[PDB]
């Protein structure tokens, strides 16, 4: 889905969720 | 082979003529609120205008090699088109054109008439040179070519007619919207053109915006005494326009 | 866009007939070859796109060629170049455009710099590219206060960058770009289409600070038309260039030496 | 950022590239297209006009219109060939028309070609002329009968002005190339079919004019830089 | 990583390129836009705004106010001019008006120009004036009569304050370029249509103040840094 | 957003008429072209998107130039430079914001390092950019523990690599920056923006350690306002700049020779 | 949504709002 | 939508139209 | 742009590589395919083919 | 659609089809 | 669909499926 704080859709895609490294509020 | 022709008070015919192509078949027509650039309503002299007018007597001879035009230059001196012109810094016009070549059975040769573009001449003299005002304007006086001793040289235009005076080839000239007088073929012959400009109306005497080009392709001749016929081409202007009315131009 | 297809075409003879013509008319001869051979029917079924004009205009070739030598005595005077924008000095793309009265069209710009070392090496090294549109104030000076650009086209390149490259709209304040032009600016010089064609001109300039290495930068410049449109045909060149704006082609000491070559007798191929 | 990897073919330019392309300029917009003539989308149309050969490509005439004209002459009781030309589009003096050039920018070509001839000698003068072509692979014809077993057409010169006709396209292959090194297309070739009559008094002379344009069937592939024009040194300003 | 290829123009900066970017300072927020007066979205707005034209340019004025005025004199029986402009809006003075400098800031302009003038001396006084515009490709007028063939208005100086008026959009083109060099747009000229009356004992002077705006078909092109300031060196601070 | 068309205007004549106003109202004159042009209608269609802020001012352009030595002596110590925020410095630039009371937008950052060889190679260099807000332990030295930037933005480039950038939000403690101010910090000094305008500074320093090449660094930065929103316009500057901060322009031993150009006589264009 | 003046979709994808830098009017 | 002559979708993502440079027939 | 990042086996040339590439020569359009005889999709149908051997591989 | 052979989809996107030079059996 | 062990989609591109490398469990 979109982003909560704004107007547009972005989402994870590299592999092991830790390796993301940025979190919502 | 017949046509009538009628234009503003005038009227004109061959009947041994095979009718013009319209250029590019857009029918003249005046300009569109679509496509305007200028503000006024602009002046139509309509039928006062756009009507024939014609230019002094050419004549040709086996030894003849051209004549040109360019437009609306060409008919600065044509009373009504010609004044209302020199008065407005703008206007547009298309144009009627025939071209008058009558002979006898027992003639031969050709001409093939080109009407054309911007027709952008070339010099006479290499290097660093340009075509200057008065020959790139000959008013109705027109552009014959011929042989010799033109003075102002380096600001003449060249002779160079099978080079299309510009470095272009002849006979591919057919290209542009063109037609022959051949004498067997017919007596006259007869093109129509709109306006066109990359702009939707143009300064008339400071640019002209059409040129109409006629070539001895085939020697003139027959075997009678009257060994030179003249020619002669009438015009119409259509839908003729102008805008930015102030004094006469000089 | 294709041909159509070619029919059979029955072997007959007929009062009717249109192989003949009056090609004084102006309209093209007598259409049909159908007319004059008894055909088999084929799908003659060759497309004419490559012969589109987003092909024939669109396909890039270079335009000009910014040759600088960077100075050392004055390298903050000297080390810029400035370049009057026009298709009429490299014959191929003029011959494009040399071929209506008008065109218009957007443009692929790219730019292929190169360095040429005069010195044992070259270091870093950057470039600095503005488009100076007309009234534009014109860099004087390769520390000129005009290589600040709030507002016009300038663009940067420097050694191991990929080719820099930019689409530019169509700019003419008219419809069309004028390809020929047939009279002047009002007041009666500059014949054809030095008048309409101002574009103003593009500019390059060495970034990088003073420094040891004597060098030449070249930059082949190249575009692309697309997006085009063309208005009214007109012959191709016949002969060698000469001044670009103008049509000018009886060179100096020189003859018209144009592309049709003679034979012996025109009975023998 | 999406984990991407990077092909060959990438950080060249290409002059025959395809891509969209980033603004130097935005924000800009263009001035309107008005509605001036002579609109235009392809070559062919350019193709299907027709324009002269300059056939006759001697000394004699090349600085002058008479390299588009042919003189006929009246006086001869002979069958014997009047001129004859290659067919190969970009072969001289053909590649000079602007059908010919539009081929010479170009590498393959296909399709039939339309020619057209006019009796521009005097009205009340009379003839019938053979216009024929050669299928390749055998030398050029040297009597009319040979023109007459080749594909050919004879010119009933009626009070219509010209006669219009085909070179029909027999190709071994769908294309041919533009310009043949050493290869060839055929042959046009034309001849008294009649003798050319004249009556008494009239100028002992004729003149003819030949057109060529794509016909309907026409087409070319692979635009290339054409042979036809050189630029020696730089183009001056 | 997904297969890609690395088109050209790639890696370079464009000062007018148009793109994302990444932020330097993630996490912030700005201040909120308080409904300050004076809001603004385009520079025609400004265009619209009539201001001055530095008229009366020249050595014995530029220094002071009196460059924006004209004296005009109440004793001359005469149809003479009193003044004339050219009408290019990047041309001196015009340029130095803020719709000049907008222009000057810009490389095409199109549309119709207001300009407006009041009757400045003493409000016992009378005249009527004729303001006129010549239409170019001809020289700026040298009678009164010449500008009345031009596109003109005649002052009824009323009660009313000021005379309002157009120089209508005559361009060829759509736009024209907004410094000519070797180029025109046409002249404003400015003429006694009457002479000027003061009553008796009145101060035997008068002044005219001059104004222009964009009118609502006004409209700009090509953004470019302006001609009409100058930077020498380095900016000290 | 686009102009209106303009409609055919009939010729004539009334007692009603508008093109008499009074300027002194302070309203503009007399609006309507079509009131003393009997028009034909046309299609005024000529979008005035160009003319946008979002446009005017959001095109980028250079501010300020970060020219550095690499000293050898102490390379730990001297080879760093800062510089105070301002857009005041690059008259295009300037004359932008130097239009209104006010003006607010996020802002596009761009570098352009360029590395001047002073020696026979360069080699690898790396380099470092900070941005200083005020009050930030600015750096003294080359070697500085606050080159380490645990919250400040904090940069890289080096040779070879691509043109940095980075988006900077709306700074300002106010809703827009002062492009002028009427006053002083509240003791009364530096009258004008250099009281409203503490943005702190920008940094930059070499990160490569102590090697052989004697060489220049230089930065052009660049920046572009866009999401952007102005305040009140105000007239531009006629005369060359002098002093950031300050609006000064009686410029020492000089006069006033303004955009301004003098004729012989105001009856002669 | 595709774009209201043209032909095609295009939206955001970088972080914060701000970041982006790109205003219609 | 796909391309007309062909079996694939792609469309224009670049920001001003102009600039695209690539056109149908 | 969108934020990418990048992988090794990026920039090299593969002999045995497969991808898509742009082309050189753009708006051609090839000849036709008319029905040739002798059609083949494989290396397995020459494989079906009986060949003879030189079983008698010798000098003489 | 999705590859026959496979489990997930991938379809051309360069411009001219002959260009892509990459076939199914 | 989206990953099991986890919150986003992503799926397979590369040509022949020998050739991707990684495995779920």
């Amino acid at each position: 889905a979109q982003v909560s704080r704004q107007n547009y859709f972005n989402i994870n895609y590299f592999k092991d969720a830790a390796s993301n490294g940025a979190s919502k509020l | 082979r017949i046509i009538q022709i009628t234009r503003g008070d005038s009227t004109i015919t061959s009947q041994d003529v095979a009718n013009a192509i319209v250029a590019y078949g857009v029918w003249p027509h005046y300009l569109s609120s679509k496509d305007a650039s200028a503000i006024d309503k602009p002046s139509q002299p309509d039928t006062s205008s756009n009507r024939f007018y014609t230019l002094r007597s050419v004549t040709w001879s086996s030894s003849s090699k051209g004549w040109w035009w360019k437009l609306p230059d060409a008919l600065k001196d044509m009373g009504i088109f010609g004044e209302n012109m020199f008065y407005h810094y703008l206007g547009r016009s298309g144009y009627t054109i025939h071209v008058q070549c009558n002979a006898s059975k027992f003639h031969q040769g050709t001409l093939i008439v080109a009407l054309i573009p911007e027709h952008q001449i070339a010099s006479a003299l290499h290097g660093n040179v340009n075509v200057g005002y008065n020959y790139t304007h000959p008013g109705e006086t027109g552009r014959e070519v011929k042989a010799e001793t033109r003075l102002n040289p380096d600001l003449q235009p060249t002779e160079e007619y099978w080079l299309n005076f510009d470095g272009t080839l002849l006979g591919n000239i057919t290209i542009f919207p063109h037609q022959f007088i051949n004498l067997r073929s017919n007596n006259s012959a007869t093109i129509i053109a709109p306006y066109v400009n990359a702009v939707p109306m143009d300064s008339m005497r400071s640019h002209n915006n059409w040129s109409l080009v006629i070539i001895p392709i085939c020697p003139l001749e027959t075997s009678s005494a009257i060994n030179t016929i003249p020619i002669t081409i009438s015009i119409s202007p259509m839908c003729a326009e102008f805008s930015g009315a102030r004094a006469k131009r000089q | 866009l294709v041909v159509p297809n070619i029919n059979s075409s029955n072997p007959t003879t007929s009062n009717s007939a249109p192989a003949l013509d009056a090609a004084e008319t102006g309209h093209t001869s007598s259409v049909q070859p159908e007319d004059v051979i008894e055909t088999r029917y084929v799908q003659t079924s060759q497309t004419r796109d490559e012969m589109s004009l987003e092909s024939f205009l669109g396909r890039s070739g270079c335009i000009h060629e910014s040759k600088l030598e960077v100075t050392l005595a004055n390298y903050n005077k000297e080390n810029f170049t400035v370049w009057a924008i026009n298709l009429q000095e490299m014959a191929q793309i003029r011959r494009k455009f040399e071929l209506f009265t008008y065109t218009r069209f957007d443009s692929e710009i790219t730019l292929v710099p190169c360095i040429s070392a005069l010195s044992q090496d070259i270091g870093h090294i950057t470039m600095q590219y503005m488009y100076v549109p007309p009234g534009a104030p014109v860099p004087n000076s390769r520390d000129d206060y005009a290589w600040q650009s709030g507002t016009n086209a300038s663009v940067f390149w420097q050694h191991g960058q990929a080719y820099p490259r930019f689409s530019l709209p169509f700019l003419s304040v008219a419809s069309a770009y004028y390809m020929f032009y047939d009279g002047y600016d009002e007041q009666d010089q500059n014949y054809g289409t030095a008048n309409t064609n101002n574009m103003g001109s593009l500019c390059s300039r060495i970034v990088t600070e003073k420094h040891i290495h004597k060098v030449h930068i070249m930059t082949r410049i190249y575009h692309k038309a697309k997006h085009v449109k063309a208005w009214c045909p007109r012959p191709p060149r016949a002969l060698e260039y000469t001044r670009a704006h103008r049509t000018n082609f009886k060179i100096e000491d020189r003859s018209i030496q144009t592309a049709i070559v003679t034979r012996p007798i025109i009975t023998t191929a | 950022g999406l984990p991407v990897f990077i092909t060959p073919g990438s950080g060249q330019f290409l002059t025959t590239d395809d891509f969209q392309s980033p603004c130097a300029l935005p924000w800009y917009h263009p001035t309107k297209e008005i509605s001036i003539p002579g609109e235009v989308k392809n070559l062919v149309e350019i193709c299907q006009v027709d324009s002269l050969v300059p056939i006759n490509n001697t000394d004699t005439y090349i600085n002058s219109e008479n390299m588009y004209s042919v003189v006929l002459q009246s006086s001869i009781n002979a069958p014997d060939k009047i001129f004859s030309i290659r067919t190969d589009v970009a072969s001289q003096p053909l590649a000079t028309t602007l059908i010919g050039e539009i081929s010479s920018y170009f590498t393959h070509w296909t399709g039939s070609l339309r020619f057209s001839f006019m009796f521009c000698g005097t009205a009340n003068t009379t003839v019938k002329l053979l216009l024929a072509y050669t299928p390749p692979g055998i030398a050029e014809p040297t009597t009319r009968k040979d023109a007459m077993l080749g594909t050919h057409v004879i010119w009933d010169v009626g009070l219509q002005s010209t006669i219009s006709m085909v070179v029909p396209w027999i190709s071994a292959s769908h294309y041919r190339n533009t310009s043949p090194g050493r290869s060839t297309s055929g042959y046009i070739t034309c001849w008294y079919q009649t003798r050319l009559v004249i009556p008494p008094q009239t100028p002992p002379t004729a003149r003819l004019l030949c057109f060529v344009s794509g016909c309907k069937d026409f087409c070319l592939r692979m635009a290339r830089d054409t042979n036809l024009h050189l630029q020696s040194g730089a183009i001056a300003q």
